[PDB]
């Protein structure tokens, strides 16, 4: 997303409860929206959690940081999604599966998207593709979806220091391999210059 | 028959000349060479297009039982 | 600002940094005639898998200025494709290059001529005066639309990535490097280890930043670096452990066989010299 | 005619008889235009319309002895190419696939294959127990392992010749 | 002055070519400087041969001692490495190139020729040495260039060659080091019976002002190439064929052990170190991107 | 993208009569145009699929899904291969080590592009942070 954070940050600042209300139905069923940090960050939509329109920021919540299986569970107290909002949310699912592992087999798809046969997640996957949400390949025959590249959705304030403690993770490892070359290139001088050395004293007994 | 991989009739018209073959002066001290020879290769152009086949096929169309076949091809995998 | 500004197009151009040395040598060697900065005209040639154009070569064109308008030769364009086709059969004219700043109504003018000659040319600009720390290098296609009643062409920028030849890597590198068979082989891993290790350290230090306050908060950015985190490891399936391993097994034992040639060797001089000194051959 | 069309056909292929000179104008001919028909259907290597032919000019071809003798010859040099343009997509193909495709008897599916993997025009071998035909596809990097191989029987007789020396 | 060197002076040249102080010296010419414009265009011309040998011409100039080498290009030859002076066909595409060069500001002329020799190593073979000596003949001054494209892949540095050579009848003097290459057996016997023929000039490289400046910014991105290279199986049927040889040269070194050319193990096990050598470096890139991509976690 | 056979019956009906000739038993140019595009299409995001699953998401028959995949393939115009006894077509993986190295590219690109927004929405800290480097 981009056009559509600009284009809807726009009316979200000259909207009130009722219309934010609406908006947030208009925005999870729109195409090309995955991520919506800037619009659950607003004051005008923090007004609507703990209000009259709570469920609908419960719904924001779940389609922010959440997954099909936590709005299944919470169904009955969240607003009713249309065929296109519920298979958003299954793609933001795999991207949540997609960001656990790179090779989903088809049975945690099935279990986690509440699917019942093989090519509806196989079309599900293939919406995802096409929408430029996800990257990979389907193999049919080891019930595999194999994942090349998957976006980012949930923003977390309180868990960002996990992203740092990978991050740091590979630094560290960075620093490991450099340091090994730096090590392994001087040992690669210090076997050469002593065998030379060597040489120049076998070299200084055919004068004797 | 041979060449057509007709394998069952070549060796009954070989088996048929076999005994009459046997009378001739130099061509005897041979016939137990040449028709071991022959078969041999006839059981290999049976086997060369396989990757998996049946023993019993196999006996019925070399004139022979599928365990004297079964001898016959752990000779010919030892060796041959 | 006159241009496109809007929806992306092909996107999907690979350069090769040979194109972006034959434009840097066509304006030294012209400035280096006149004595002054002068913007140079070439065209730009490679192949075209589908919606892939990889950009592999250029060559200068011939132009002449009608009072201020820049004009192309053109039957020097088509004697010059007469004797490329010659001995890159396999390539193709893909567009043209100049040198300045941001596209002008001249880049357009020339982008017009260049499009009688093939149907969708790319327009690639090198800044060869940058005041900036980024490649002076950018890519267009052409794009025509309706202002105002009038039909008008404009351009659209493109995003490309550099080419992945080994041969051109290590060219490229030796030209860039320009000064035991571990100790120099291994350097420019090192330093590309070292630019990795920079830009993975300039990240983490912006996401703490984020985290920590004062610096501004973006939800965009850290999404990105959280996508990124998530790319990590690359390829863990046991079908690359099964090809990682059957390389390493292969490398092995050809290491033990160069080992067992080498020692043959220290073993037959090692007899050769003692047949001589301990016996009488 | 006939006969010089029979042995265009049957020579593996001349597949131009009224094509060279005196033959142009006679390809129109009520007679002989069954072999005109032939001739193309063996040129562009269809069974279906061969047979076709074969059907509809019955009497015109059957009747004579020389053509009948070498028609079913003739046939099975069509079948040979029509089963290896069948065979180049698949890995592993059934044989009454191949059998209900071609138009030809399971047994002369097989009989087929057997002679044309043993005079090597198709690549592969035949799975009589689950009754397919497993092609020869699997190639990878197998000239290093041969070098390497070589590599190995030189160094071995190599070191026995090093240390033949001493003693 | 980095950009000094790419000013061309026509009466100086013409000055130097009236002079031709080469005739009083066959050693005269002692340095080879090439634009890194020349040295990419070369090596990926000779890349995009593949196997097969191709060649092109050298535009450039003289000074002192030193030949310059400013631009090349390919030329539509059949016959490299198999019919001397091939270049001889392109006689009229040659024309006509550089009078088109002149056209957008090529000023300089033809100084030498390049020509590849795919994994056999940097050198003149005989049809090579007879090409180079009419043209030192007729065309002089002039140079020959030789890259192996196959070998600066898998060596993961530069193999070039710059050559000329000496005039029928005259002798070199005494020094002679001559860096160590293996050559291929089929190869081998041609290298021996002419490599005493010519010398090897000493190779330099130089580019542009704006030419560091642009590599500098185009680092800041090509990094990641050095990072995903790949070059364990980009030509892996090289190290295979050179093992090939390897094996029939330890047969000729145990032929000579059997009962009775200066010790041809030695040179068998030279050649068996280089190549397991540069195999090991590339398991070297390979265990690298393996430690520094793969072995992270969550 | 794969087209569907609902988008296509719209298409249909924006066309004239003359426009939607037919080839041979019924079958138009378009039809046949379109599963060849959507088996291509296929070819592209998957690895190996059955003629069954092939067939339902073409919505043709099984057997005309392998048939003309079978064509296309013998024709040179999708590489891959079939196998008939599992019923399966597998579509050129170019997986494996290469697969590797392009995916470590995605990851240094992906690294390069945060750099270069990092520098160009906060170049404040960017400056900042940068310092740090030369002064370790
Ligand atoms: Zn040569």
């Amino acid at each position: 997303t981009g056009q559509n954070q600009e284009q809807f940050l726009l009316l979200a600042k000259s909207a009130k409860g009722a219309a934010l209300a609406t908006l947030i139905h208009q925005v999870l069923e729109a195409p090309g929206v995955y991520v919506f940090g800037e619009l659950l960050d607003m004051p005008n939509v923090r007004e609507l959690a703990e209000s009259d329109f709570a469920s609908t920021f419960r719904l924001l919540t779940v389609f922010a940081y959440g997954t099909y299986a936590d709005y299944l569970a919470e169904a009955r107290n969240l607003p009713p999604l249309t065929e296109a909002q519920k298979n958003k949310l299954r793609h933001l699912s795999v991207v949540t599966l997609a960001a656990k592992v790179k090779c989903i087999p088809y049975a945690v798809l099935l279990e986690a998207l509440a699917l019942r046969n093989v090519r509806q997640l196989e079309d599900l996957v293939i919406e995802a593709v096409y929408a430029d949400v996800l990257r990979g390949s389907l193999d049919q025959r080891n019930q595999r979806l194999e994942v090349d590249y998957s976006i980012g959705r949930d923003i977390q304030r309180q868990d960002l220091s996990a992203i740092a403690r990978t991050l740091q993770e590979w630094c560290v490892g960075c620093e490991v391999v450099l340091s090994g070359i730096e090590e392994q290139v001087s040992r690669a001088n210090q076997h050469k210059e002593q065998q030379l050395g060597l040489k120049q004293q076998i070299e200084s007994e055919v004068a004797n | 028959k041979f060449y057509e991989s007709k394998y069952a009739s070549c060796l009954k018209m070989l088996d048929e000349m076999k005994d009459n073959l046997l009378l001739d002066m130099y061509l005897a001290p041979h016939v137990r060479t040449l028709y071991t020879q022959i078969r041999n290769r006839a059981l290999i152009q049976y086997f060369s297009p396989y990757v998996s086949a049946d023993m019993h096929r196999m006996a019925a169309a070399f004139n022979t039982t599928v365990a004297a076949l079964e001898d016959e091809l752990t000779q010919l995998i030892l060796e041959g | 600002s006159v241009m496109a500004c809007g929806v992306t197009g092909s996107v999907s151009v690979a350069l090769h940094p040979l194109v972006i040395l034959n434009i840097s040598d066509h304006w030294i060697r012209m400035r280096s005639q006149e004595g002054r900065p002068v913007q140079v005209i070439g065209a730009l040639i490679g192949k075209q898998e589908g919606r892939n154009i990889e950009v592999m070569n250029s060559f200068e064109l011939l132009s002449h200025t009608v009072e201020e308008k820049i004009i192309i030769d053109k039957e020097y364009y088509y004697t010059k494709e007469e004797q490329f086709k010659q001995v890159f059969k396999e390539l193709e004219f893909l567009g043209w290059y100049t040198t300045g700043g941001p596209p002008d109504p001249s880049d357009i003018h020339v982008h017009k001529q260049v499009c009688e000659i093939i149907e969708s040319p790319l327009f690639l600009k090198l800044n060869p005066m940058t005041k900036h720390t980024d490649l002076p290098v950018s890519v267009f296609e052409s794009v025509i639309d309706i202002i105002n009643g009038e039909a008008t062409m404009l351009f659209a920028e493109l995003t490309y990535t550099l080419a992945t030849e080994e041969a051109e890597r290590i060219g490229v590198d030796h030209v860039a490097r320009m000064t035991s068979t571990v100790a120099e082989h291994l350097i420019a891993q090192h330093s590309a280890i070292k630019m990795l290790h920079s830009r993975v350290k300039l990240i983490l230090e912006y996401v703490k930043a984020s985290e920590a306050g004062e610096v501004p908060f973006n939800h965009e950015i850290l999404r990105e670096a959280y996508a990124l985190c998530h790319c990590l490891p690359v390829l863990s399936t046991d079908k690359f452990k099964t090809d990682f391993y059957d390389q390493c097994n292969d490398v092995g034992l050809m290491a033990y066989l160069g080992t067992i040639t080498k020692t043959c060797n220290t073993m037959n001089q090692f007899v050769n010299k003692f047949n001589v000194l301990y016996d009488r051959q | 005619l006939k006969y010089l069309v029979l042995a265009n056909m049957l020579m593996k292929s001349g597949i131009n008889p009224f094509d060279s000179q005196e033959a142009k104008p006679y390809k129109n001919d009520p007679e002989i235009l069954a072999m005109t028909n032939l001739v193309s259907a063996y040129q562009n290597n269809d069974i279906t319309e061969f047979e076709k032919i074969l059907k509809t000019n019955h009497s015109n071809i059957m009747d004579d002895p020389f053509i009948r003798e070498h028609i079913e010859e003739l046939l099975r040099n069509i079948r040979t190419q029509v089963l290896i343009k069948l065979i180049k997509p698949y890995t592993r193909i059934h044989i009454p696939f191949i059998s209900k495709e071609l138009n030809i008897d399971v047994a002369d599916v097989e009989s087929l294959l057997v002679q044309c993997i043993l005079d090597n025009t198709i690549h592969g071998r035949i799975d009589q127990v689950n009754q397919l035909l497993e092609l020869d596809h699997q190639k990878r990097g197998g000239a290093r392992y041969t070098a390497l191989d070589k590599w190995t029987n030189q160094l071995n007789s190599l070191n026995q010749a090093v240390v033949s020396k001493l003693a | 002055s980095i950009d000094e060197i790419y000013k061309y002076d026509k009466k100086q040249q013409q000055e130097i070519l009236a002079a031709k102080p080469w005739t009083k010296d066959h050693h005269y010419f002692k340095y080879c400087k090439i634009s890194a414009l020349a040295l990419l265009k070369m090596v990926m011309h000779a890349r995009s041969g593949g196997n097969l040998e191709v060649m092109g011409l050298m535009l450039g100039k003289v000074d002192g001692e030193t030949m310059i080498i400013m631009d090349s290009f390919a030329l539509p030859v059949e016959g490299t490495e198999t019919r001397v002076n091939a270049q001889a066909a392109a006689y009229e595409y040659m024309a006509a190139y550089i009078e088109n060069a002149k056209q957008v500001g090529r000023l300089e002329n033809a100084i030498g020729w390049y020509h590849s020799h795919p994994g056999y190593g940097c050198w003149l073979s005989g049809i090579d040495v007879s090409t180079q000596m009419l043209n030192q003949q007729f065309q002089e001054p002039f140079v020959a260039v030789v890259i192996d494209p196959t070998r600066t892949i898998s060596a993961g540095k530069v193999n070039l060659g710059a050559f000329r050579t000496y005039p029928k009848g005259y002798k070199p003097p005494d020094e002679g080091p001559s860096e160590y290459q293996t050559i291929p057996l089929n190869k081998i016997e041609d290298f021996g019976v002419h490599c005493k023929q010519y010398y090897a000039l000493e190779v330099s490289y130089f580019k542009s002002s704006l030419d560091r400046k642009l590599l500098e910014l185009l680092w800041n991105k090509y990094w990641v190439n050095t990072l995903s290279s790949s070059s364990l199986l980009t030509n892996a049927d090289y190290t295979t064929g050179q093992v090939f040889d390897l094996s029939e040269k330890l047969e000729q070194s145990e032929a000579q052990l059997g009962r009775g050319s200066e010790d041809k193990l030695a040179k068998a096990t030279r050649d068996s170190c280089k190549t397991t050598i540069e195999a090991i470096h590339g398991l070297m890139s390979q265990v690298i991107k393996d430690k520094l991509f793969n072995q992270i976690n969550i | 993208r794969i087209i569907r056979g609902n988008q296509l019956q719209e298409f249909a009906a924006m066309l004239m009569p003359h426009q939607k000739a037919t080839t041979a038993d019924g079958s138009s140019i378009l039809d046949r145009a379109v599963i060849e595009h959507n088996l291509l299409s296929a070819s592209k995001l998957y690895n190996n699929i059955t003629f069954e699953e092939l067939g339902a998401l073409l919505e043709i028959p099984a057997a005309k899904a392998e048939k003309i995949a079978s064509q296309m393939i013998t024709e040179g115009r999708m590489n891959g291969f079939i196998d008939q006894i599992d019923g399966i077509v597998h579509f050129e993986t170019r997986e494996a080590l290469p697969t590797w190295d392009k995916q470590i590219q995605s990851l240094c690109f992906q690294v390069n592009n945060l750099l270069e927004k990092i520098s160009q929405t906060a170049p404040e800290w960017t400056a900042q942070a940068m310092e740090a480097q030369m002064a370790q």
